[PDB]
């Protein structure tokens, strides 16, 4: 159904996902005092935009990897009702598999 | 607060100048005398109107010092002379 | 000593404002190009159905 | 098998994220510099030469 | 680059060997140019051979036209090789500088000797043939790159400021191309995004309408001597010839994919002659290949299809953008904790300054209210 394994790619730089997440947290932690919340319809700040982009990329990578943490995925990746639909679909699937495995074991 | 000067204005009113948009406007509706943000900018009316900014003691949340890598640019050339050295 | 310095000083604010706007434009373009790629994968129900058929059931 | 299929996207995405972080850091550095410049400006101890430098 | 005694000694030692090598290169380049000129005269278009006149619409001053007076010989590979073209271009630069020096010598007799001493103390205007070793050649290339850094930003700023002050782009894509065209070399520019600026500037200014000051800046950035500049149609002719040779070589390489087989040093030299790869950047083969591919992409498919390159002014700006290094910033951020007007503290505040502080200080609202109330009371009493 998928096809051929995609052509191999060589990383330009070496870094772990955990290291990247830690670096992102460190970067966003220093601006917490400067960071100011605002209404959703109001214009965003530089810190908010950076946080949204970084978290979106990080959680997209995590969801592709397999770390299905719905609580943060629904926050840092949902920007289209399509994404809410996808989150709901994924939420049902994980719970269904967990229940099926439990009863198949029982 | 000190008696030091500030960004020069040239005796011009920034609420009516041809480049007024380049000067931020505060809550009171008075455009700043400089590209910076000024809360206590005022206008005085002599024969001509002119903007003024009074320095004051104000605390601003200071972002932590970044690394030298991300703001230093070592593109200096023999002919280059800095503004401080020129002064 | 007098003229060119004064005109440079007069230039400074507009250039600063325009460069700030340009940086904001760059950030806006960076943000606007971000889209989440929701992929669709073959439902396992068909795989189960094929398995049943292979059993001759 | 799935991991192998979703790999090139993953490595390229990680590299892109690292590049994005390195791109955002200078912006924060400039923002901090502007904060300090504004602080000195409000105190009336900022020279135009310092600002240009 | 500033003159020095070491460079003076180097050039004095290699003066006569340099002259002999220059003469040999002169013979070789004369042969190559004879071949090229014969081919141009025989197979060139009628307008190109006859030197068609293109006049400006304002003052009717003739200048070279990119479409008519520039022609790409797609079949030049049969008679002349790429290496011969590169040799001819390098010799053209060296011969220009040597010719200016010789003209000065002839004009001023024996009084040019101290000026010659100044000349030999710097590698900016000496020929490449004066370097007999790798280190000397590296220093000479460094001097040329320094001159390019010194000159290019002025040209870029001239172009950008004139256009932005006297015109604006038509559509959003043109706006993006214009804005991204003049970015610093620390960032990578996408040629596809930048190309429409060529058409926009053709709408604004073509190579036939280039002003003399902008031409002087460009010639400075191309290591072309400018004194005596004279009319704009001489250095303009030099620029046209150099870029015509470069375009012929580029077409040859693109068609034959020579750059892939080109070695590292030859590739670096090829990029350098296009003003794409400074030597002080210590670029590797990957970066050189990326920049060369970007240059070819900027030339566009139409270059191969019909031999028509984009606007030469915009092309020069784009290529020289690699020499527009980010503005220097040296000094730890802690320096921002100091003060600049401490020497005035002893003076204190006079009556007017105290009044301004009182009125516009934290008590400004109270003072304003009191003053307005007093004025209103006085006005009411007057009525
Ligand atoms: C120590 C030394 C002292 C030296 C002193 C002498 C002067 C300086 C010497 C030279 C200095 C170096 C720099 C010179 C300028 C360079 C200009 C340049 O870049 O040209 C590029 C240009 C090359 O570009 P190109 O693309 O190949 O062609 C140009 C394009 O066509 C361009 O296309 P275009 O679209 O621009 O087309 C227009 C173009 C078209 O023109 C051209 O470009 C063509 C070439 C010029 C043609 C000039 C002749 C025209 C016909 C004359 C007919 C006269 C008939 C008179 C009959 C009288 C009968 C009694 O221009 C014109 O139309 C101009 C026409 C000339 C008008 C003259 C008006 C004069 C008014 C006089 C007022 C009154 C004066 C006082 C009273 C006098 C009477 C009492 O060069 C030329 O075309 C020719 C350059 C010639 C340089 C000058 C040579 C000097 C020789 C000196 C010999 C004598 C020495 C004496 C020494 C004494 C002891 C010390
Ligand atoms: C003894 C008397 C002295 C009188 C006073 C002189 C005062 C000094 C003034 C300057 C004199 C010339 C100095 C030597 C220059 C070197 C030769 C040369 O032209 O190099 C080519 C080169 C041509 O430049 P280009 O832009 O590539 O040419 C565009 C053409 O489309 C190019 O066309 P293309 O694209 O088809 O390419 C052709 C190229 C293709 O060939 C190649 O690519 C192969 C290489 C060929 C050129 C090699 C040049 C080598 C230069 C270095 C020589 C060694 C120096 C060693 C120094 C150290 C020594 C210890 O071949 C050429 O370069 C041929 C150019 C045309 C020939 C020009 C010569 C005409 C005069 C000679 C004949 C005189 C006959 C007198 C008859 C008398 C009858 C009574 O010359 C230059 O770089 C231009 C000169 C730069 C300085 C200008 C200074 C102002 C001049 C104003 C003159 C105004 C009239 C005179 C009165 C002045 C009153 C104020
Ligand atoms: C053996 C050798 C091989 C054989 C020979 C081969 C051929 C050789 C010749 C050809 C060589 C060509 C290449 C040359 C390159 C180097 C050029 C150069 O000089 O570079 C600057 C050169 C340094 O270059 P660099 O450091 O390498 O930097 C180069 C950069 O790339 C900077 O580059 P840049 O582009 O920024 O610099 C360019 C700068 C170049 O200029 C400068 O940099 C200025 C240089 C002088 C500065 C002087 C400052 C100090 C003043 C001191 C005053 C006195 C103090 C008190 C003394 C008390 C003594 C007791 O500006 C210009 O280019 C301006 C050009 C101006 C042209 C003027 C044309 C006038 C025409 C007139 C109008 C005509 C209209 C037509 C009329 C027609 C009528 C019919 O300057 C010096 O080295 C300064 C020397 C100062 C000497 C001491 C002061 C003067 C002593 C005078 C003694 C007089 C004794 C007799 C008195 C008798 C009384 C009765
Ligand atoms: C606070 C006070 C301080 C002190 C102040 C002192 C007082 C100053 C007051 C007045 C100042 C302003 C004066 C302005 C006058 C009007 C200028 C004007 O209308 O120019 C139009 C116009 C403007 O020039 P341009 O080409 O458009 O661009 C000029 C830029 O500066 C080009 O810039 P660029 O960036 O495009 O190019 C840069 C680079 C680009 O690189 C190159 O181009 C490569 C290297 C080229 C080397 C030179 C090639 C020359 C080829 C032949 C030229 C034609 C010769 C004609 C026949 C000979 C006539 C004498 O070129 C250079 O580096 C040029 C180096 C030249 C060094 C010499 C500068 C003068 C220093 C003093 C030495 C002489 C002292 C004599 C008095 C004392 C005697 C004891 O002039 C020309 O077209 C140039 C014609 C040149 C003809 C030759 C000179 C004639 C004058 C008489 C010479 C007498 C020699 C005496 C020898 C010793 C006898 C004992
Ligand atoms: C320390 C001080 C010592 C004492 C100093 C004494 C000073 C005397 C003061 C009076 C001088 C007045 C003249 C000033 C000349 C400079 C003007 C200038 O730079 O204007 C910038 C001006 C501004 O340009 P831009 O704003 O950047 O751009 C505007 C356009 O886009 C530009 O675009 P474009 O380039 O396409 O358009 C221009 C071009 C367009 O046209 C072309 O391209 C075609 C070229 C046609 C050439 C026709 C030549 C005809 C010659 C016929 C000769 C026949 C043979 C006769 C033989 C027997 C008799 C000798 O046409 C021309 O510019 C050429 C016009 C004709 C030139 C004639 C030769 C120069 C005569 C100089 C003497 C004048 C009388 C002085 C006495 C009265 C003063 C009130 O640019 C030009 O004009 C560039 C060319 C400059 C060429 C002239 C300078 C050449 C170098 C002189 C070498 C000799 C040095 C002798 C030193 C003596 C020391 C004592
Ligand atoms: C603007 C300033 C002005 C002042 C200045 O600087 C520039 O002007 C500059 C112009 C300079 C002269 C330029 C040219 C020479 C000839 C050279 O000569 C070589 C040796 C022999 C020739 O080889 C000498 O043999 C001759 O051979 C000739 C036959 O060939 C015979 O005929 C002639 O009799 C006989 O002596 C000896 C040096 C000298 C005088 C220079 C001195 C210094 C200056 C005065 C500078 C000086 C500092
Ligand atoms: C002091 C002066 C210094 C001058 C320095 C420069 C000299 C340059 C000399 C170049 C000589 C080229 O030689 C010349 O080339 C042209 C072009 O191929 C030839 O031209 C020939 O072919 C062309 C093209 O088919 C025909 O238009 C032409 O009718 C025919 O004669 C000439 O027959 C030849 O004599």
């Amino acid at each position: 159904y998928k096809g051929e394994v995609p052509p191999h790619y060589t990383r330009k730089s070496s870094a772990t996902i955990e290291q990247v997440e830690k670096e992102i947290d460190a970067l966003l932690g220093g601006a917490e005092k400067l960071r100011k919340t605002s209404t959703d319809d109001q214009p965003m700040d530089k810190l908010t935009l950076m946080e949204r982009c970084l978290r979106h990329a990080l959680w997209s990578y995590h969801k592709e990897e397999g770390r299905y943490d719905f609580d943060q995925i629904g926050r840092w990746v949902v920007y289209t009702p399509e994404d809410e639909v996808k989150l709901a679909q994924l939420k049902r699937e994980v719970e269904a598999k967990e229940k099926l495995a439990a009863l198949r074991k029982r | 607060v000190g008696n030091g000067p500030t960004f020069s204005t040239g005796g011009e009113c920034m609420n009516t100048c041809d480049i007024q948009n380049a000067f931020p406007m505060n809550d009171r509706g008075v455009r700043s005398s400089s590209p910076f943000q000024e809360p206590n900018t005022a206008i005085y009316d002599s024969y001509l109107a002119w903007t003024y900014f009074q320095p004051m003691d104000v605390h601003i949340e200071k972002l932590p010092a970044p690394e030298a890598k991300y703001y230093q640019r070592h593109t200096k050339k023999p002919w280059d002379v800095s503004s401080t050295e020129l002064t | 000593d007098i003229m060119v310095p004064s005109f440079v000083y007069n230039k400074l604010p507009v250039i600063h404002f325009l460069q700030e706007k340009r940086a904001e434009q760059k950030l806006r373009r960076v943000l606007d190009e971000t889209y989440t790629e929701w992929t669709e994968e073959l439902d396992q129900a068909h795989v189960t159905d094929a398995i049943t058929r292979s059993l001759n059931i | 098998t799935l991991q192998q299929y979703r790999r090139a996207s993953q490595d390229k995405r990680l590299d892109d994220l690292v590049d994005l972080l390195e791109r955002f850091k200078p912006v924060l550095a400039r923002e901090a510099i502007m904060q300090r410049l504004t602080i000195k400006h409000l105190e009336g101890q900022l020279g135009v030469w310092r600002y240009m430098d | 680059m500033q003159g020095s005694w070491s460079v003076l000694k180097k050039n004095c030692s290699n003066f006569f060997p340099g002259l002999l090598a220059f003469a040999q290169q002169t013979q070789e380049a004369y042969g190559i140019w004879l071949r090229i000129y014969n081919r141009q005269q025989k197979y060139g278009p009628t307008d190109f051979v006859e030197q068609s006149e293109t006049f400006s619409p304002d003052y009717h001053k003739r200048f070279h036209s990119q479409d008519k007076n520039m022609w790409v010989d797609k079949e030049l590979c049969t008679e002349v090789s790429q290496k011969e073209v590169a040799r001819l271009m390098t010799y053209k630069l060296d011969m220009w500088r040597m010719a200016h020096c010789a003209g000065a010598l002839l004009a001023t007799g024996g009084y040019a000797i101290p000026f010659g001493l100044f000349w030999l103390a710097n590698d900016t205007w000496v020929p490449s043939s004066f370097n007999l070793t790798g280190e000397e050649l590296r220093a000479w290339r460094e001097a040329q790159d320094l001159y390019r850094y010194r000159s290019a930003p002025s040209y870029l700023t001239d172009t950008k400021w004139h256009f932005d002050f006297h015109a604006y782009p038509w559509n959003e894509t043109q706006e993006r191309a214009w804005d991204d065209l003049f970015e610093k070399n620390d960032v990578r520019r996408d040629p596809k995004v930048v190309r429409p600026a060529a058409e926009m500037y053709d709408g604004f200014i073509k190579f036939e309408l280039i002003r003399r000051k902008s031409l002087r800046h460009l010639c400075r950035s191309m290591n072309i001597p400018t004194f005596p500049m004279l009319a704009r149609l001489c250095n303009g002719t030099r620029v046209r010839d150099y870029w015509n040779l470069a375009w012929c070589e580029d077409y040859m390489v693109i068609t034959q994919r020579l750059h892939e087989s080109m070695t590292d040093e030859e590739l670096y030299d090829y990029a350098w002659r296009r003003y794409l790869a400074p030597y002080d950047k210590n670029l590797n083969r990957e970066q050189l290949m990326e920049r060369v591919e970007d240059y070819f992409e900027f030339l566009g498919p139409d270059f191969v299809a019909h031999g028509k390159a984009p606007n030469l002014v915009i092309l020069t700006n784009y290529v020289l953008g690699y020499y527009n290094d980010p503005a220097y910033l040296e000094g730890d951020i802690s320096e921002l904790d100091k003060n600049d007007y401490d020497h005035l503290a002893s003076w204190g505040k006079d009556a007017f300054l105290r009044r301004l502080e009182f009125e516009n200080g934290p008590l400004r609202d109270q003072v304003e209210a009191h003053t307005q109330r007093l004025l209103a009371e006085r006005a009411a009493i007057a009525k």
